């Protein structure tokens, strides 16, 4: 939604699914899921971060 | 045989390929990606079904998938 | 006491289910 | 009658069976 | 390259091993893996057993694409060896070149590959099985 | 054509599983190739057809036997003496030795002893001599030859029924419940009024004269007019003698509860009128549904106004009508549910209040009986669990139940499992910890310190419901208030001297070791819930596996990555709530045995000392009463008992060989199968010999699958074995 | 009944069921239906207590009326019911 | 009294059950001479024994059948203190337990490490929060009504139904 | 007593067997010095 912004995931395959994340960085065009979330809550696998599109993330507070 | 899929969640980081053990999945040019290549299985009839590409997928869930199907002398890796 | 009579009759009764057994088998194979 | 245990018993779980499984084992070996 | 091979190259030097192929390679398919060394040296056989790489051309036997694909890998990741090649050679003599189909290595890619087995959606929106109940489909 | 012509996959399969696939896909009939709705259904509905013909062919082969070298005429004269006979043993492996010990009851060749009650059940019926039991099975073979031809002829092409008659669910259920529940029930209470009560009372009522003989000496001329109590009027005697004329009544239709006193079961004119009243509710039920003639009911709009206000249950059960009347698993899960729960009722109720003639006297009877049924008991409601997983992960449509009753069972889900994991957690702690408690107080030599809860709430129900020994006073103890008043006239008098007394099964005296458990009762039964639910709930997807529905039911894995994904299909939820299944029923059998045992054999303070820490039931049941069983034969000789030990420890190897496919997987044994295979090959001589499938290892889920059913077999075997020997030898 | 040929009965989005639902009642006014939920209410408890508080039951006292009559207890519920659904559909 | 159990005061296989425990002490006690550190031992056990036995006749326990104390437990304020009031301990406990955990918690959560914070603990405020839960009825209520305590579950990760 | 050592000892392991151990000798005191409680 912004970077260096908290969003609420609404993926609902996702491992963070309706949980917070620190957003690193949006890319240009290109990429369907230009937002760059980080997590500090790593998943099964073990990353702590994942890229996600814009309608699969709702802000819950900004920068 | 099993069937392997590849989801536009690919974020073409080329390990399931090298993962693969039985050259199943390969990189091909693509738009989507920022990479510009996402990974395709074209010989899926080879694939034995380890999930090597699952496990080395790093995608919140995986981009590249197997679903274990009708199995056959390659799928069950039988040297007789 | 049942009879030689009588239990033969039951087996013809029970080879006559089992005939129509194969046929059920056979309807519900094809 | 008592003849007919000893006739039907072997004959129904002896040779019954061991014909069933050949057939089935001939069966599925077809093709 | 090609679907050809030599069929005449010398071998590594083995002593033999009871892990090779067992009257299913010459009756349904074997396959064949060939590569090229700088000096003559040691190497582990997929099937147990170390053997010793000749100098220059070495063609070897195997039973399973997974097994020339694990001596590819070890080839690859402690002898530097990258021209090898792998074959599928059928009863009826017939070869098949697998592995580098197009020359270079699958990991890097090439601008004529088309795309095989790929989905224009995410994973988590697939069709629920009772939608494809009684249907040859599949949610996939 | 190749074996699995249903499954072309599998007819591809070039290794040795596909046998093994070929035969367990069998019957699974929606997956299989090229099906339709309409055949499926019609396939089913053959092969039900088939499952009918087999279950009266079985009740035909008893018949048959008991009446052919069964003592049915011996047993008759002295049912609480003689011992019934099943069947002639034909066994040329058998010793003289076992032929003198197998040569029993009366007869002078060997037999094995009836264990099953029916001679109990035919003899309560009204059947007397070997020529009865002969035309039963006569008639039952008939039946069985009428329902084979019956489902030969529903597959052919102008036989063939059609999907809208298969989901025609009012008249199906219309019928069911007028039909099949009430005009059978009506039937079955006519048979009792006209064949079972006469013979009770010495009258030989066969197919050449009961239409001559009246039932009652009044006829039906009270039925017309009403006068319905003359059909109560001179009930049977406390003195009457079953099966003979001396002391009997009249009565056809009585209310007398209690048990007849000679023979310690229900009177048959109480259970005719049970049979008469409860079909008469049943035919009235059976008139709910709409069929053809507009008055009656729409059961889909039925569940679709079932919706609370304000939206309680979210849409309410909307949907719900499509999707049972749709999928197949549903129906069967629901179906298994209510007749697992229709099976504990049963094995529950026959030991409180036999009803067979003699029966509560055959004390090994009782104890298989329950035993029986409450195992069918514990794998139907696995069963109706696996089928509602299966159902979740095959047929379930959440567009068709947006926002529905069974839709937020998904929605919170993660509530349901995480209280079913604390109840489970709660109940297994305090349980262990109390009896763990309880062993080392006794242990100790201070068996004072035991931590000894009195059920009182149960207590309470028996005092309600009649007992008088706890003196709590309440309802029907006490004689005064309405509940004993009002029911004073019709079955108090009888009830309250059967439950008083102390010589019957109805509502036993229970202790500390009733509440123990029964608590651990409650573990059991929770937490193969929690399995079983946490299995239906998980079957579409979970955070380890969101797309689990894409894989389906039963599938090995998802492989090593994200930690690994072992067990994680829910089928494997239901191969591991089979194990809790067989551990709950293990312990509700060897509460019910052992409480029993200690009763009958009028010590229950053994129960009521020993049952309330582990080793008394370690010592006092297990131990004490497995040495007749394990000394069925010794160094010394043999007994009749020798086919019971011989048979508890074959029930024993099995479940140790289960183990084996539990424990040790597929890899191991491939790998071996590969040297076994290169041994077979490079042998000479014996390699022109050569295999058609490959030889592989079992599959991961055929494995789990194999060792299981080693597992569930053994126990019974172990079981059967201990609970009928240990009886015959204790009584 | 099939599934095309039933009601739309269901009511989540409103605040009482329509009056589809009383099927063969769906027309009598909630002014009958409540007068007959009471006299039902009344004289089934009476037949109920006349047939097992005031007086004990037995073969020979069980009346066939106040049997009968006891049956219109749960009628009388499912009367108060209609009367409440049809006093909200405005009938 | 209740249950058809009578009061262990006047039990008569009570009684013989203490006098059978008697009987076998001092049964074992001939092995041992007067004066040792085993005698001086038995002599204590067999009054603790004694002593045990009458505290349980005191105390109002009804015995059964067996001659065991049997505890009811059904809410009747006679047998209170069977399970009421060490019901009501142990809930008390617990409590201070679970809310010392999950004040340590939200207190590590804030932390720049918490992850390394959740295996050592930082004992200076763990000491804390372990003392401040001794008010946790007072305190989870106050959460309760401030809405600090049950997270909305539109914020809790959850599988795909 | 390093603030190295302090951390160990405040590390989880440890200090579950200091609790725990508190704990197991609370409850064993109070059985000696108020044995026999199966009632209150
Ligand atoms: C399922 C019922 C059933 C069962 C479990 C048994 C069991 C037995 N019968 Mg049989 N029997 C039955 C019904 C049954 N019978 C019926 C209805 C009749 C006709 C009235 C007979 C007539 C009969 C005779 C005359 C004799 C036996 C004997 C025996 C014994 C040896 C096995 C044998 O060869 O018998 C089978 C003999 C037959 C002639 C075949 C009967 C066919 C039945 C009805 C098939 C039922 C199939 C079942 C429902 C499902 C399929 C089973 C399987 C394919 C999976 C054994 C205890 C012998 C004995 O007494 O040994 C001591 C013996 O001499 N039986
Ligand atoms: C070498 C060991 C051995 C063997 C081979 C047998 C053989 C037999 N025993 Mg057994 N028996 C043994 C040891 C053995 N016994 C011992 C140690 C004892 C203790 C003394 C006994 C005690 C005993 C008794 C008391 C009886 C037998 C009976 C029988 C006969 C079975 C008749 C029949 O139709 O079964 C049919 C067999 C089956 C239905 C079992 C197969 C079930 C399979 C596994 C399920 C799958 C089915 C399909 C593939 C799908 C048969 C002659 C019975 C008899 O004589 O009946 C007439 C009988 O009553 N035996
Ligand atoms: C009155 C009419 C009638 C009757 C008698 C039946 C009877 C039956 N139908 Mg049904 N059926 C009917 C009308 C009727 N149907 C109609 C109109 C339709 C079309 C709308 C259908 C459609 C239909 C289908 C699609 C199927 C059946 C099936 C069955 C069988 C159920 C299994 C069974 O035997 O359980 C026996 C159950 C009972 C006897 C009821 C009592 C159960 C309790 C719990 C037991 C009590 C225990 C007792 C104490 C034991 C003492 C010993 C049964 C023979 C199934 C079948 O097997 O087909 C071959 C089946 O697949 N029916
Ligand atoms: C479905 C069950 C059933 C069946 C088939 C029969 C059959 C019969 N009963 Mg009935 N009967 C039944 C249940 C049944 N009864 C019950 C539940 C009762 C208790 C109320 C009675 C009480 C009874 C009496 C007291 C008498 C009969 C008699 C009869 C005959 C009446 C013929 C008739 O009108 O048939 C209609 C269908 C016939 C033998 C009469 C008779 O003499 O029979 C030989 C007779 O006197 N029955
Ligand atoms: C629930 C119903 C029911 C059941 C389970 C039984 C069971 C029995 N009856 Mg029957 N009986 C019934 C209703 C029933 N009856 C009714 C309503 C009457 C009229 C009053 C009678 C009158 C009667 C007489 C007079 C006699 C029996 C007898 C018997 C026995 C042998 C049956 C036989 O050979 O059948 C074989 C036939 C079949 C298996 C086919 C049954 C019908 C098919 C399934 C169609 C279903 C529709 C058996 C205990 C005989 C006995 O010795 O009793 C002690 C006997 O002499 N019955
Ligand atoms: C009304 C009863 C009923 C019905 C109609 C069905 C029907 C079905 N079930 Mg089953 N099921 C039932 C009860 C029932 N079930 C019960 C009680 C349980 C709990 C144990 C289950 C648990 C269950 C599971 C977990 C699954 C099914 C599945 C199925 C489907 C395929 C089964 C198959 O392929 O069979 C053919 C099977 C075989 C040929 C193997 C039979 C092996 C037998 C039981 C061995 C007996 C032991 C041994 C040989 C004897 C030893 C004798 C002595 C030594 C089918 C629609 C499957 C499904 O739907 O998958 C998508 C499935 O996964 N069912
Ligand atoms: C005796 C054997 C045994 C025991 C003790 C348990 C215990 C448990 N199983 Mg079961 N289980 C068993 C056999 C057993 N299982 C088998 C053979 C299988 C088949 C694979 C399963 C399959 C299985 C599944 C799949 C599940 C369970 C679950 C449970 C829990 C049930 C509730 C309960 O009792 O919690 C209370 C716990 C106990 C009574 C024992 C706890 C430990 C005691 C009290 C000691 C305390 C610590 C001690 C002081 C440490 C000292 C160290 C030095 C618990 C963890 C369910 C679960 O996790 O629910 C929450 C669950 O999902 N079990
Ligand atoms: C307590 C909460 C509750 C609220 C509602 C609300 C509703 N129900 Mg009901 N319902 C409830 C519980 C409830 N139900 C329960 C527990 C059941 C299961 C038994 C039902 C079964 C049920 C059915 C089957 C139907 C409803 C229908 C309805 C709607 C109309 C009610 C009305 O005016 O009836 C008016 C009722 C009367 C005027 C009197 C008749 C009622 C009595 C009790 C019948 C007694 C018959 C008699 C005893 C038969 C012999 C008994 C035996 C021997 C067989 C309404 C949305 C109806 C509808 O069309 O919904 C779409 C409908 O068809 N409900
Ligand atoms: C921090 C403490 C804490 C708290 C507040 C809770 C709270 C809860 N747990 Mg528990 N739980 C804990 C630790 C805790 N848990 C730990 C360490 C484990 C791993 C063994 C579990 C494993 C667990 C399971 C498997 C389940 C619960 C459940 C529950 C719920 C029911 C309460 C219950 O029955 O507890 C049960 C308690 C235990 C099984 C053992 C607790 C371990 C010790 C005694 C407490 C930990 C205290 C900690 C060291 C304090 C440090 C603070 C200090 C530094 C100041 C509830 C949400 C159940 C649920 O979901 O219900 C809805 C449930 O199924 N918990
Ligand atoms: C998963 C799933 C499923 C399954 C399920 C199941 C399997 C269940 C079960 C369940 C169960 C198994 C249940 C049970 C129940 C019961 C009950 C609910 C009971 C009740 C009772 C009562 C109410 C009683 C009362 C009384 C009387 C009447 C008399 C006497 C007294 C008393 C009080 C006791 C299905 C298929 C659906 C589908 C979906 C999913
Ligand atoms: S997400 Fe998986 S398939 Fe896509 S590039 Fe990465 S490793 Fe390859």
């Amino acid at each position: 939604i912004e970077r260096g912004s908290k969003v609420r995931v609404l993926r609902p395959e996702s491992y963070w699914f309706q949980e917070c994340g620190s957003v690193a960085t949006i890319a240009k065009g290109g990429d369907r899921y230009p937002v760059v979330v980080r997590f500090e809550k790593v998943n099964y696998a073990g990353v702590a971060t994942n890229n996600f599109a814009l309608d699969e993330l709702g802000e819950v507070e900004a920068p | 045989s099993h069937s392997v899929r590849v989801y536009d969640t690919c974020i073409g980081c080329t390990q399931c390929v090298r993962a693969c053990p039985c050259d199943v999945l390969e990189m091909v040019p693509w738009d989507g990606c920022k990479a510009g290549q996402i990974a395709s299985a074209p010989r899926a009839e080879d694939c034995i079904g380890c999930k090597r590409c699952e496990t080395a997928c790093p995608t919140d869930f995986l981009s590249v998938r197997v679903y274990l199907g009708s199995e056959t002398t390659r799928s069950l890796g039988l040297t007789y | 006491m049942i009879t030689d009579s009588q239990i033969f009759f039951a087996l013809c009764i029970a080879l006559t289910a089992a005939v129509l057994a194969i046929g059920l088998g056979r309807q519900l194979y094809v | 009658a008592s003849f007919l245990p000893s006739i039907l018993t072997p004959v129904v779980t002896l040779v019954f069976p061991g014909l069933m499984f050949a057939l089935f084992f001939v069966l599925i070996e077809q093709e | 390259t090609s679907d050809v091979l030599n069929l005449q190259i010398p071998t590594p030097t083995f002593g033999g091993s009871t892990g090779g192929w067992l009257r299913a390679a010459e009756i349904e398919e074997k396959y064949a893996i060939t590569w090229t060394s700088k000096k003559e040296q040691i190497f582990e056989m997929p099937t147990s057993g170390a053997a010793i790489m000749q100098k220059g051309e070495n063609l070897l036997y195997l039973a399973k694409k997974e097994q020339c694909l694990a001596l590819s890998t070890q080839l690859r990741t402690l002898f530097k060896i990258s021209d090898y090649k792998i074959y599928r050679i059928f009863p009826n003599s017939e070869v098949q070149y697998l592995h580098p189909k197009d020359g270079v290595f699958p990991e890097k890619l090439n601008e004529g590959r088309i795309g095989v087995g790929n989905v224009g959606y995410s994973i988590g929106k697939n069709p629920n099985p009772v939608n494809v109940k009684f249907t040859g489909k599949n949610t996939f | 054509t190749k074996f699995p012509k249903f499954s072309q996959a599998l007819a591809q399969d070039p290794a040795t599983r596909r046998i093994w696939y070929g035969i367990a896909t069998a019957h699974d009939l929606e997956s299989h190739d090229g099906m339709t709705e309409e055949n499926l259904y019609q396939k089913i509905f053959a092969s039900h057809f088939g499952h009918l013909a087999i279950i009266f062919l079985w009740t035909s082969g008893n018949l048959f036997h008991v009446a052919w070298q069964g003592n049915f005429q011996q047993w008759v004269l002295n049912p609480l003496k003689v011992k019934p006979i099943a069947h002639a043993i034909w066994d040329p492996h058998f010793g003289q030795s076992a032929i003198k010990a197998f040569t029993r009851g009366g007869v002078s060749y060997p037999v094995n002893i009836a264990t099953s009650g029916v001679y109990h059940w035919w003899y309560t019926v009204g059947m007397r001599t070997n020529e009865d039991l002969y035309f039963g099975a006569l008639g039952l073979l008939v039946l069985s030859t009428t329902l084979l031809f019956a489902g030969w002829l529903h597959l052919q092409p102008k036989f063939r029924p059609g999907i809208a008659w298969f989901k025609n669910n009012e008249s199906r259920l219309n019928h069911h419940l007028s039909g099949l529940f009430g005009v059978s029930s009506l039937a079955w209470s006519g048979h009792l009024i006209h064949v079972a009560i006469p013979e009770s009372r010495g009258q030989h009522i066969r197919w050449n004269n009961f239409t001559s003989t009246l039932p009652h000496p009044e006829g039906l001329t009270p039925f017309f007019t009403g006068n319905w109590g003359l059909y109560a009027e001179n009930p049977d005697t406390a003195q009457h003698i079953f099966g003979t004329s001396e002391g009997a009544g009249t009565a056809i239709l009585t209310f007398l509860g209690g048990f007849h006193p000679q023979t310690q079961s229900m009177w048959l004119t109480d259970i005719a009128h049970h049979h008469l009243a409860i079909a008469v509710v049943f035919i009235f039920a059976g008139h709910m549904y709409r069929t053809n003639w507009g008055i009656g009911h729409s059961m889909k709009e039925i569940l679709d106004a079932h919706v609370p206000p304000k939206g309680r249950l979210g849409a309410g059960h909307r949907g719900l009508f499509e999707t049972i009347t749709d999928s197949l698993h549903m129906q069967l899960g629901l179906a298994l549910a209510s007749l697992g729960v229709a099976t504990s009722l049963v094995a529950q109720h026959m030991y409180a209040l036999p009803s067979y003639a003699f029966m509560a006297k055959d004390y090994v009877t009782q104890a298989a009986l329950y035993t029986h049924h409450q195992y069918i008991a514990g794998f139907l409601m696995v069963g109706a669990f696996a089928h509602g997983a299966i159902f979740f992960v095959r047929d379930y449509d959440p567009e068709v139940n947006k926002d529905n009753v069974l839709a937020r069972m998904l929605q919170h889900k993660e509530a349901i499992i995480s209280h079913l994991s604390w109840v489970s957690l709660f109940l297994g702690f305090h349980t262990l910890g109390l009896y763990i408690h309880n062993d080392v107080c006794v242990a100790f030599g201070t068996p004072e310190k035991q931590i000894l809860f009195e059920p009182v709430f149960a207590q309470f129900i028996q005092a309600a419901s009649g007992k008088a020994l706890y003196g709590f006073d309440v309802l029907l103890s006490s004689s005064t208030s309405a509940a004993s008043v009002a029911s004073s006239k019709i079955w108090l008098p009888g009830w309250m001297e059967a439950i008083n007394s102390g010589k019957n099964s109805l509502f036993l005296t229970i202790g500390p070791g009733d509440f123990l458990v029964h608590h651990a009762i409650a573990l059991g039964l929770h937490t193969t819930t929690l399995i079983l639910v946490k299995g239906a709930l998980d079957a579409r997807g979970s955070k380890l596996m969101p797309d689990k529905k894409d894989f389906g039911y039963s599938f090995p894995c998802d492989g090593p990555g994200r930690g690994g994904t072992c067990d994680i299909s829910a089928w494997d939820a239901f191969y591991l709530a089979m194990f809790w299944m067989l551990n709950t029923i293990s312990w509700v059998t060897f509460y019910w045995h052992w409480k029993h045992l200690t009763v009958w054999g009028g010590n229950a303070a053994a129960f009521n000392e020993s049952s309330t820490y582990i080793m008394g039931w370690l010592r006092d049941y297990l131990w004490l009463n497995s040495s007749p069983l394990i000394n069925g034969y010794n160094a010394f000789g043999m007994n009749a008992q020798a086919v019971w030990a011989w048979m508890f420890l074959f029930g024993h190897l099995i479940w140790a060989t289960g183990f084996m496919f539990l424990i040790s997987w597929r890899g191991y044994w491939q790998e071996l199968i590969e040297t076994l295979v290169w041994a077979h090959e490079r042998t000479p001589i014996a390699n022109l010999v050569k295999w058609r499938d490959k030889p592989v290892a079992l599959s991961i889920v055929q494995a789990r699958l194999v060792g299981l059913a080693h597992f569930t077999v053994g126990f019974i075997f172990t079981f059967a074995p201990f609970v009928i020997a240990s009886t015959t030898g204790k009584f | 009944v099939d599934r095309s040929e039933a009601a739309d009965t269901w009511w989540g989005d409103k605040d009482y069921p329509p009056s589809i639902v009383l099927g063969i009642g769906k027309d009598v006014p909630s002014s009958i239906f409540g007068v007959t939920s009471g006299l039902a209410f009344a004289i089934g408890v009476y037949c109920v207590a006349q047939s097992n508080l005031v007086n004990i039951l037995s073969g020979s006292t069980v009346n066939g009326f106040y049997v009968a009559g006891a049956l219109l207890v749960p009628y009388s519920w499912g009367l108060h019911v209609a009367a409440w659904i049809q006093k909200q559909n405005g009938k | 009294d209740v249950s058809g159990l009578t009061p262990c005061k006047d039990s008569a296989v009570f009684k013989k059950r203490l006098d059978g425990s008697v009987k076998k002490l001092q049964a074992r006690l001939a092995n041992y001479t007067e004066g040792t550190p085993a005698y001086l031992a038995l002599e204590q056990q067999i009054d603790q024994t004694k002593a045990r036995f009458a505290k349980y006749g005191d105390k109002g326990l009804l015995c059964g059948a067996d001659g065991l104390p049997h505890l009811i437990a059904d809410g009747r304020p006679d047998h209170a203190g069977e399970f009421v009031i060490p019901a009501f301990g142990f809930l008390y406990i617990a409590g201070w337990i679970g809310w010392a955990g999950r004040s340590y918690l939200q207190f590590s959560k804030k932390t720049d490490k918490p992850n390394e914070n959740e295996i050592i603990i930082n004992v200076p405020v763990a000491l804390g929060m372990m003392s401040g839960a001794f008010l946790w009825p007072l305190a989870a209520w106050k959460e309760l009504i401030n809405g600090q305590l049950l997270v909305p579950g539109d914020e809790v990760t959850v599988s795909p139904r | 007593m390093s603030k190295d050592l302090l951390k160990y000892l405040s590390t989880a392991p440890v200090l579950l067997t200091a609790w725990m151990s508190l704990t197991a000798g609370m409850i064993i005191e109070i059985q000696r010095f108020f044995p026999d409680s199966l009632s209150f």
